[PDB]
């Protein structure tokens, strides 16, 4: 019923892998740009 | 001056003692200041090339 | 065939009940089973059309 | 500079680079670019099994067999469509719970094309389940259509001049793999005035307040957000193909379709089970079928029922405990709609399907004139 | 007056501190759903208080994207929340019924 | 002309010439005792004896 | 599959390359059900 | 296909009924033979 | 559509940014990032959990129910 | 909601109303001729026929 | 007024209405919308003929047989989707011979687009004359794909991974009639992306000289000689549909 049982799992072990070092390295990309906007400071200095 | 980018731009290079600051500064309607920003890099981009 | 309630027809599918003629008692379903034009030639035999 | 000026490129500029968007949308926000990978994932895997399908009932089931066995790496093309018309319907619902919390629909123009995008990816995917052939395909496609004969008058000549017979036959299942095939390319089309009517306005965002004063470009921060979200995307796919393909799939469609008896009991997959429940709500066939109707348009008359002097629900505590009793309410309606109709889940599954109409129709718009009153406007 | 509209104050002020938006540092009137009565009253306001609903606003859109709040010290008092708008959009929403009386004269 | 080309696709839907020509179905009677459903073929359909 | 009836007392065998996933259990239900057979509990007749 | 053209339909039937044409399988699991009806295309001279 | 510099009007506004490459994008993610979702959970539970679990309760009593519905009785 | 009701709006629908109910004749008879509805149809003399 | 101010309306009313377009085009210029218009013909009838048609070699030849003998007024749909691909190739090659008497190819992005239009027309007829798997459809199918065994190196690589075997068979049937049924999709896009790149700059006209100085609407001046044109469209193909339908087709 399921010749592919073995190949599939195989890919399975190489998908979890690959995610596992894609996912934090795109995270850290991410985290990477929004930076600049995740510390920025603002402040407000309207005339007096 | 073609496509009225700025009223007025000027390079610089400041020097202090082991530092300084090297670059430009430019004065611009609202609506122009990415199209300065990018023929100005561009600029920086073409000489170092 | 011979199931639910009037020991008739049942449908699984949503809950209605038939009896020995195809007659609907119960359920969602609006009509009685269809019945075609049929006849009776001979003893053993039938047709259907 | 040519980015802005080609006629091409300034339609690209204006969509996905120098696109203003706010600087505080979540990751309910994502859900519109995994809508758009999902249909282009359920075009190519689409299209690559289109080439090896063969639309017929003697061979339909057996050219499916043919994919997932002889062909190179069709069986995983093939669970790749399935999962991924799953996934679809992830995105579909989360986009749509977004919209409802933090009031997107007032975005009446993109909104209820939103809606006419749903009832599409819907008439997609029943189509699709078709085609392979099975006992839950054959069925499954036989209570459908018949909804159209409790039309009074016209019913039965609609069925049938849809099936091409009087049955669910050879006839059906060459036009439904037709609509099946043109139906995603309409999908995009409308996918695209989707966002034209969108970017008239820009994005919401969480709070419901405009955003103006503090917008980012779309690049690069939401191109790397849209990115990291879609391999997210990936690896919920990749984990229902890669190791349990079959957890949402009924075992039943593994048997060739018999148009002579049915299975004992028949479910929907998971993404129709709550609407299953309200037609079978009701011992009616009209009163079924126009309830059945009215669960799905029933957004496209939500924008009338805004009662709130606030458009998101993040500042109206009523209005989100009633938000999430219909997530639940949800919820039950799906678990009614795959069990058999019998005692307590009949009686459980009209009070549900009573829950959902009351909540969206009373309980919710009564309680935003409640909150604007606890605010002294 | 009495005890009895004095705990109808005490459920408005929670209810007010349950919605949390002055938890970001905001008013009543800065959720306003913007539609056209809403902004024309913006429209109206004057200079210190337009500016101070603008950076208040941009405040409030920064913690969000961070999920964060401002310490307690910093939260809006319910007693101190000025409804600074709805005279301005009062006004507007008046001058509007008054079109729409003469409109079908 | 408008009428005429709609009508003639609308009527491509309906059923074909093949599928109207279903024949019909002769029954041995003596093959069913009594107290007894037996379904048989006909036009796709079942059909309850 | 007539044939099949007739040489099988009516009951037609199924095709066996899918068995394992048309039926909920897979090889748990068809393990059970060859190693399952019982006498028939008290008051159940079955037809020869 | 001869319905209303050259024939009429008790023609057409009755000129359907002249040959013979295989049918089934039966309860039995076999194939026969009985006659041709208006459904049935011209028979085949060959087998192939 | 909509373009940079026809948005709103703002006055009177300072914003300091740092470039990515000076500071860290990962800077104390669990010292402060725990905390952050214990309070945002905390805030939100009452509001979500209860819809929720009266959903747990009548699953599993209507299983139960129905698990044992078809039982015999002596009877 | 209730803006469209005073003098002046009873007055714009009684001044379509007559414009109205043509363009219903014109769906409702446009309806029949597209379907060939014979209910309707066998009443009116001349297209009996066919 | 809402023509020129709904987001939707307005993309309309800059390309069919409120155009300005040049006051001498003369027919030559018909033949863009006629091309839309066999499209949209080909879309139609083609979209009709796959609700009957089956993609296998055992019985596509039948199939076909099947629309023209038995399905309601198959035989009218399935010949106007074959000889509306030939009016499609009449008007191509006018719209082409416009171009270059009227040096209209001046328009380098619309014109080098036109081109990608061109060809993806002849893969998508090619790719539908083999599907009825007739004589001509197989040995023309044969003929065709082997011309990339010419490419040194990689030829028949790419060839036996073209046809899925080692020679036009099963395989190839199926994902033609793929192919056949996604392409005509494509060529709308770019079709419209033809018009995009046009409407930069308008339309040239007879002389090659601008027409700035007297232009006028597209509506309702165009819009009524582009229906002209097309019920003279209709009327070529309903003389081949309607008495001479294997006039163009080989027995
Ligand atoms: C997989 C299924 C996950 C379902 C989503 C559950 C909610 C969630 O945490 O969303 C994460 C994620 C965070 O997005 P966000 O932009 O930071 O905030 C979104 C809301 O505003 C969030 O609303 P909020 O601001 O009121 O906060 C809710 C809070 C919810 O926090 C929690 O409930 C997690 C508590 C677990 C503690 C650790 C125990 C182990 O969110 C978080 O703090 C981030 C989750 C941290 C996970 C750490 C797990 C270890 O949101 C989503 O992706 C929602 C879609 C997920 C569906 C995936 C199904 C496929
Ligand atoms: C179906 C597919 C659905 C797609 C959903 C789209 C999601 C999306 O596009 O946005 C991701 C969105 C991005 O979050 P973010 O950029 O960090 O900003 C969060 C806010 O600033 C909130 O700021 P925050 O300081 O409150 O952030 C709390 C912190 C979570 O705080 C924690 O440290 C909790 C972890 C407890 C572990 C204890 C070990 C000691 O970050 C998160 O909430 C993300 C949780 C992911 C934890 C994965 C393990 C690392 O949230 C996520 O779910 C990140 C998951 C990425 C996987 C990383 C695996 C390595
Ligand atoms: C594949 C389909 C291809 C589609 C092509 C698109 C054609 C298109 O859209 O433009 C039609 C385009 C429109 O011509 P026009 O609007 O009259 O303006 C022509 C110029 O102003 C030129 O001004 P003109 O004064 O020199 O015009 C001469 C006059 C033709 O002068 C004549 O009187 C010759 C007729 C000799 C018959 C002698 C009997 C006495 O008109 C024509 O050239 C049209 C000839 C059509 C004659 C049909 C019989 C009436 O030319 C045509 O071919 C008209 C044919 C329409 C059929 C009418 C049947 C009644
Ligand atoms: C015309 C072209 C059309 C293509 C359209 C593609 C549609 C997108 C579907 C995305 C599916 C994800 C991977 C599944 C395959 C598999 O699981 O990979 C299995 C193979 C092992 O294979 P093996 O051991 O058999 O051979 C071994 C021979 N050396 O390694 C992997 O684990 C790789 C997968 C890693 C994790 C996935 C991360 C996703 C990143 C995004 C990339 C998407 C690119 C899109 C390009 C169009
Ligand atoms: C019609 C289809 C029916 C099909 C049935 C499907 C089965 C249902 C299974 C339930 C899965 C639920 C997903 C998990 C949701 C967790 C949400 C949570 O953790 O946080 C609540 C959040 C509050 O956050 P605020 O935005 O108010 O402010 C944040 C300040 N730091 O508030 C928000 O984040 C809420 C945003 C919207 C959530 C989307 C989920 C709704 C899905 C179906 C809706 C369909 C309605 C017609
Ligand atoms: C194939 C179907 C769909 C696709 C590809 C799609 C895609 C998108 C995208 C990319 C966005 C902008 C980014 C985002 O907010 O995530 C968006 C926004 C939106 N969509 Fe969809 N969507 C689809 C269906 C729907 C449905 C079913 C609904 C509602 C019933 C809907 C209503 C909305 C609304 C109201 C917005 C605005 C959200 C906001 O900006 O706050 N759409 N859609
Ligand atoms: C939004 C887009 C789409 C969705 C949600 C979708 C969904 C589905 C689903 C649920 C199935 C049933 C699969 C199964 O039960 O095995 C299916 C089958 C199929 N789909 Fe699609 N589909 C989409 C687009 C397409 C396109 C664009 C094509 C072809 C060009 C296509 C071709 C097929 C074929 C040939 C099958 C039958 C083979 C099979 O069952 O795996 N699909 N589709
Ligand atoms: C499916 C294919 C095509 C479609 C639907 C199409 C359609 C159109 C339309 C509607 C116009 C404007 C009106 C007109 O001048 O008739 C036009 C103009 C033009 N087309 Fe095409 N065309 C196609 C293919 C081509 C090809 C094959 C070429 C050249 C090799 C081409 C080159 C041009 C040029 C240069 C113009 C500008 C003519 C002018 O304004 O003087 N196009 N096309
Ligand atoms: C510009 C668009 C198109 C052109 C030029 C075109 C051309 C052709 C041609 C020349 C044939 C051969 C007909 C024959 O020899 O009998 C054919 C067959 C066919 N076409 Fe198309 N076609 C187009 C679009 C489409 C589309 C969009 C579909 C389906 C959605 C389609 C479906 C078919 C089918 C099923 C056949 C085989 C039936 C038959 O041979 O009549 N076509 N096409
Ligand atoms: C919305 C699509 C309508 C499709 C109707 C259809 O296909 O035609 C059937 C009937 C024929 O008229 P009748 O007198 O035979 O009557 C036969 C009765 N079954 O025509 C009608 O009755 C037209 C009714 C239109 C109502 C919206
Ligand atoms: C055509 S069989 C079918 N198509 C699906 C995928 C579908 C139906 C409706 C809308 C979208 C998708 C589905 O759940 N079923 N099953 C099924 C089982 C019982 C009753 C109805 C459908
Ligand atoms: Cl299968
Ligand atoms: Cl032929």
């Amino acid at each position: 019923a399921e010749p592919e049982h073995d190949h599939r799992k195989r890919m399975g072990l190489k998908m979890l892998l690959m995610m596992g070092l894609l996912l934090p390295l795109v995270y850290a990309m991410k985290r990477h740009k929004w930076s600049v906007l995740k510390s920025r400071k603002l402040a407000y200095r309207p005339p007096k | 001056a073609t496509n009225k980018l700025c009223q007025s731009f000027q390079t610089f290079n400041i020097c202090y003692a082991d530092t300084g600051l090297l670059g430009a500064h430019f004065v611009c309607d609202h609506m122009s200041i990415d199209d300065m920003m990018f023929v100005l890099q561009g600029q920086w981009m073409r000489l170092c090339t | 065939a011979n199931a639910g309630d009037f020991g008739g027809y049942y449908c699984p599918c949503h809950g209605s009940h038939y009896d020995a003629s195809g007659r609907i008692r119960k359920g969602p379903a609006p009509l009685n089973l269809e019945v075609p034009s049929y006849e009776f030639t001979s003893d053993d035999m039938v047709i259907v059309g | 500079n040519i980015r802005k000026s080609h006629p091409l490129m300034k339609i690209v500029n204006n969509a996905f680079i120098d696109l203003p968007a706010p600087s505080n949308i979540s990751s309910w926000w994502n859900f519109g670019s995994l809508l758009g990978i999902c249909l282009i994932l359920q075009i190519l895997t689409g299209l690559f099994l289109a080439m090896h399908y063969t639309s017929d009932t003697t061979t339909a089931f057996s050219s499916v067999t043919h994919i997932c066995r002889d062909v190179n790496y069709g069986w995983i093309i093939r669970y790749m469509h399935a999962n991924g018309a799953s996934m679809f319907f992830i995105c579909l619902y989360m986009h749509v719970g977004r919209g409802l919390y933090y009031g997107s629909y007032t975005f009446l123009e993109t909104w209820n094309i939103g809606v006419i995008l749903l009832l599409t990816v819907m008439a997609t995917a029943f189509m699709g389940y078709v085609l392979p052939w099975g006992q839950m395909s054959f069925w499954g496609a036989t209570v459908i259509t018949n909804l159209l004969s409790a039309i009074p008058y016209i019913g039965t000549n609609l069925v049938e001049w849809i099936w091409g017979g009087f049955s669910v036959d050879k006839a059906t299942l060459t036009r439904f793999f037709a609509f099946h095939f043109i139906l995603p390319f309409i999908i995009m089309a409308i996918a695209m005035v989707h966002l034209l009517f969108l970017h008239e306005t820009g994005s919401n965002n969480p709070t419901g307040i405009s955003s103006d004063v503090d917008k980012i470009p779309f690049h690069p921060y939401y191109t790397i957000k849209d990115i990291l979200g879609a391999l997210l995307l990936i690896l919920a796919l990749m984990l229902l193909v890669l190791f349990a393909p079959d957890l949402l799939g009924d075992p039943d469609n593994y048997t060739p379709a018999n148009p002579l008896n049915t299975p004992p009991h028949i479910k929907p997959e998971w993404y129709f089970l709550f609407a299953y429940a309200i037609l079978r709500s009701i011992p009616n066939k009209l009163g079924g079928v126009l309830a059945l109707a009215f669960s799905i348009l029933i957004l496209a008359l939500i924008p009338l029922l805004h009662t709130s002097k606030q458009r998101s629900m993040m500042f109206r505590p009523l209005s989100q405990c009633l938000f999430w009793a219909l997530v639940a309410d949800l919820l039950t309606l799906t678990w009614i709609g795959g069990q058999p109709v019998e005692h307590p889940y009949i009686t459980i599954g009209q009070l549900a399907s009573v829950l959902y109409f009351l909540l969206i129709l009373v309980l919710m718009p009564t309680a935003g004139t409640i909150e604007n009153k606890l605010l002294k406007w | 007056v009495s005890a009895s509209s004095r705990w109808l104050e005490g459920i408005r002020k929670w209810y007010y501190n349950a919605a949390g938006f002055n938890k970001l540092g905001l008013m009543r009137d800065d959720t306003i759903h913007e539609n056209d009565d809403v902004k024309e009253a913006i429209r109206r306001l004057p200079e210190n208080l337009y500016n101070d609903r603008v950076f208040r606003i941009k405040r409030a859109l920064d913690l969000s994207m961070r999920q964060q709040i401002l310490p307690k010290e910093q939260w809006t008092k319910y007693e101190e929340d000025k409804s600074y708008l709805e005279p301005y959009l009062k006004e507007v929403i008046r001058e509007r019924k008054e079109r729409e009386e003469w409109a079908k004269k | 002309a408008a009428k005429n080309v709609v009508s003639q696709f609308v009527s491509s839907m309906s059923a074909s010439a093949d599928v109207l020509a279903m024949s019909k179905i002769e029954i041995k009677l003596s093959d069913i005792p009594e107290g007894k459903n037996m379904a048989f073929k006909w036009r796709g359909k079942p059909l309850f004896v | 599959p007539e044939a099949a009836r007739a040489a099988n007392n009516g009951a037609l065998p199924p095709d066996l390359s899918y068995i394992v996933r048309a039926r909920h259990g897979g090889e748990d239900y068809v393990f059970s059900l060859l190693t399952g057979y019982c006498e028939p509990p008290t008051g159940v007749s079955l037809r020869e | 296909h001869l319905v209303g053209v050259c024939y009429t339909e008790d023609e057409a039937k009755a000129l359907a009924e002249e040959v013979e044409v295989q049918d089934g399988p039966n309860e039995d699991g076999e194939m026969f033979m009985r006659p041709g009806k208006l459904s049935d295309y011209f028979p085949k001279p060959y087998p192939n | 559509g909509r373009q940079f510099g026809h948005l709103t009007r703002v006055r009177h506004v300072i914003t300091y940014s740092l470039s990515p490459f000076e500071q860290r994008a990962f800077p104390h993610y669990f010292s402060k990032g725990i905390p952050n979702v214990l309070r945002r959970t905390r805030a939100c539970i009452l509001r979500v959990a209860p819809p929720f679990v009266a959903f747990y309760l009548v699953y599993t009593w209507g299983t139960q129910e129905f698990e044992k519905s078809k039982r015999k009785n002596p009877a | 909601l209730t803006r469209f009701l005073g003098p002046r709006y009873r007055q714009l629908a009684r001044n379509w109303v007559p414009t109205a109910s043509l363009w219903g004749a014109v769906g409702a008879v446009g309806l029949v001729w597209a379907t060939d509805w014979r209910l309707i149809l066998d009443w009116v003399p001349y297209i009996n026929g066919k």
